[PDB]
RNA sequence: CCGAUAACGAACGAGACUCUGGCAUGCUAACUAGUUACGCGACCCCCGAGCGGUCGGCGUCCCCCAACUUCUUAGAGGGACAAGUGGCGUUCAGCCACCCGAGAUUGAGCAAUAACAGGUCUGUGAUGCCCUUAGAUGUCCGGGGCUGCACGCGCGCUACACUGACUGGCUCAGCGUGUGCCUACCCUACGCCGGCAGGCGCGGGUAACCCGUUGAACCCCAUUCGUGAUGGGGAUCGGGGAUUGCAAUUAUUCCCCAUGAACGAGGAAUUCCCAGUAAGUGCGGGUCAUAAGCUUGCGUUGAUUAAGUCCCUGCCCUUUGUACACACCGCC
């Protein structure tokens, strides 16, 4: 109990993770000596605390993508964003289940008769919207 | 081999119940040469649990603010108790302890705030250590004022209040106490 | 702390100045603030080419 | 004609009750019929796992 | 603190910080601290040991005539971060358990906004205003008083005893002080006298150099006592002897011989406290010409119970009600 870190060691831990991303690692004792060289602590109890909320979020960060900015996962993240477009679109398919109203919206558009649209039979029964109240 | 106070072997020592058998601490790893150790059993919960009830019998019997230092005192008062009782009995001093305790535990007892209707308004039954606990504190009692205001002396006292305790004949404090306990949780059942 | 003997009688002053950081120390303390940090800016150091060996 | 007195073993702790934590609240399995299991008040430090003497068996039952 | 989010970005407080305690056979360093070794001795065994045992006996920073820093000292550093493992958790913030570890919560100091008709004008040559100011409410000198007692209350000390009292022996501390601007008043070793309180000569220390290896008390080991208001308790009171002072009566204090009173564990009530803690036990400092039942610290011995709750007494946040706002000790 009352171990809770507060915004100093957070926010310093936080900044540096994302500044010396590859220099850091998952050792609590070599994360302590890159803080003295990488930033100025005014004391060895902040500087120890830092450097173990530091080992604490890097190993969230390789489990996962904490919210603290990385050059590789946003690297990653922009590929899987702007890339991957299959080589067929989504938007293509040979037949379209079409529905005979759209079907009548479409001959008073003007786009009647497509080869590329199957009619599907209406469905009967009107049974849409939920039971009301509960029960 | 280790031999409290140079003698009487705790091996042979048997407790007689498993209700208490992880809380008397008599047994060859908590075995003891002398019971005097600054073992920090009061640091955490449950760590007198494996503390030697020797040493709880120690620890207990230096009571009423004349005596709250005096564990040397204390501990010639228990070697020269066990002496007595090895005397009296034959069998082990240790035996004799283990047995008064087991028998001066209060099974249940009764506790409430509110309305009560006898002494308390519901009958609780009562957990082991707290049973271990009750136990020594009534035998150290009962000896306290056996001992008090007359030439026989808190050795002899405390001895056979433990001989008394161990059968159970009414003629020691402890079980007495513990009777009207039993009797009063079961008038607040 | 200072005392203003006015007519009404006695005002009491206090003045209290935080004084700035400096690692001169002529002006302010030379130590920093304890909870304060302080963090170097690093360099590119990319290096996204291939490895050579460059003769010195 | 009085009922034995019968063990039984903690299994959870349900928790603190008695309005001062004076009594801690458990869920206690029988040794006889350990498919039997009740809930009992005990006062005194219980940790789960041991066990205690029932001079009667059933008393109160009732979750926090 | 994580997160949600008409808020965003901050600031104080908390934390961080400083001192302290616990670990460093790792570093530096020691004749105002030591250890080890060696050499002189002193004594026992000397049957025979003999590199046998003891020495807080003497020497080896006397300057060439040993080293070393474990123990002591005090600096620089390290060391502990919920870091490692398991579980719980939104698997976040965190929590529980364990290993390894000296240590997995050592205690303090500082400590926000706003306020109280809280206390001090008897700390001040801090001070407004009023009063007095020569028959003084200034100042000095003498004496008395602040102590005075049918009674009530608070903080404490001593006890009611055998888990003890007395007598003797044995064996252990740590804080910290010590000769003065005025200002006189220090801490004391050793030797002699006295039964004691004390007195008289000789020194040492302005101090890790001397008191002092602070030979403390409790405790421990033996003796007597024997459940009685007793060898428990030491109040009250008589006689006598010293010390401080200018002066001891209304006894300053100390000492000796006498008296041995209430008190046999304490109603209703009520205080403090979670680990080197409570309590027992002494020792320093402050006050001090003389002096501690007080206080502030120090060590020594050293536990029972608990790791919970809102029952009582209160505190914090949210919702809610209000006829309160001097705020429920309100209002009516
Ligand atoms: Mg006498």
């Amino acid at each position: 109990m009352g171990r809770v870190r507060t915004k100093t060691v957070k926010k310093a831990a936080r900044v540096i993770i994302e500044k010396y991303y590859t220099r850091l690692g998952n050792d609590f004792h070599t994360n302590k000596r890159v803080c003295e060289e990488i930033a100025i602590i005014p004391s060895k109890k902040l500087r120890n605390k830092i450097a173990g909320y530091v080992t604490h979020l890097m190993k969230r960060i390789q489990r996962g993508p904490v919210r603290g900015i990385s050059i590789k996962l946003q690297e990653e993240e922009r590929e899987r964003r702007d890339n991957y477009v299959p080589e067929v679109s989504a938007l293509d398919q040979e037949i379209i289940e079409v529905d005979p109203d759209t079907k009548e919206m479409l001959k008073l558009l003007d786009f009647g008769s497509l080869s590329n649209l199957q009619v599907t039979q209406p469905t009967v029964g009107m049974n849409f919207k939920t039971p009301r109240g509960p029960v | 081999d280790i031999k409290l106070f140079g003698k009487w072997s705790t091996d042979d020592v048997q407790i007689n119940d498993i209700s208490l058998q992880d809380y008397i601490a008599v047994k060859e790893k908590y075995a003891k040469y002398l019971p005097h150790s600054a073992g920090r059993y009061a640091a955490k919960r449950f760590r007198k649990a494996q503390c030697p009830i020797v040493e709880r019998l120690t620890n207990s019997m230096m009571m009423h603010g004349r005596n709250n230092g005096k564990k040397l005192m204390t501990v010639r008062i228990v070697k020269h108790a066990f002496e007595i009782i090895h005397l009296l009995t034959g069998e082990n001093p240790l035996q004799v302890l283990v047995n008064a305790i087991i028998n001066s535990g209060p099974r249940e007892d009764s506790t409430r705030i509110g309305r009560a209707g006898t002494v308390r308004r519901q009958a609780v039954d009562v957990s082991p250590l707290r049973r271990v606990n009750q136990a020594i504190w009534l035998l150290c009692t009962g000896a306290r004022e056996a001992a008090f205001r007359n030439i026989k002396t808190i050795a002899e006292c405390l001895a056979d209040e433990l001989i008394n305790a161990a059968k159970g004949s009414s003629n020691s404090y402890a079980i007495k106490k513990k009777d009207e306990l039993e009797r009063v949780a079961k008038s607040n059942r | 702390v200072r005392h203003v003997l006015l007519r009404q009688g006695v005002l009491g002053i206090k003045v209290k100045i935080m004084l700035p950081w400096d690692p001169t120390g002529k002006i302010g303390p030379k130590k920093p603030l304890p909870d304060h940090v302080s963090i170097v800016e690093p360099k590119d150091e990319i290096l996204p080419t291939t490895p050579i060996s460059e003769q010195k | 004609r009085v009922q034995p007195i019968k063990l039984a073993r903690v299994t959870k702790v349900l928790g603190r009750t008695g309005s001062q934590g004076q009594c801690t609240q458990v869920r206690v399995e029988f040794m006889d019929d350990t498919s039997r299991s009740i809930i009992r008040n005990v006062k005194g430090p219980v940790r789960e796992g041991d066990v205690l003497t029932l001079l009667e068996s059933e008393r109160e039952a009732r979750r926090l």
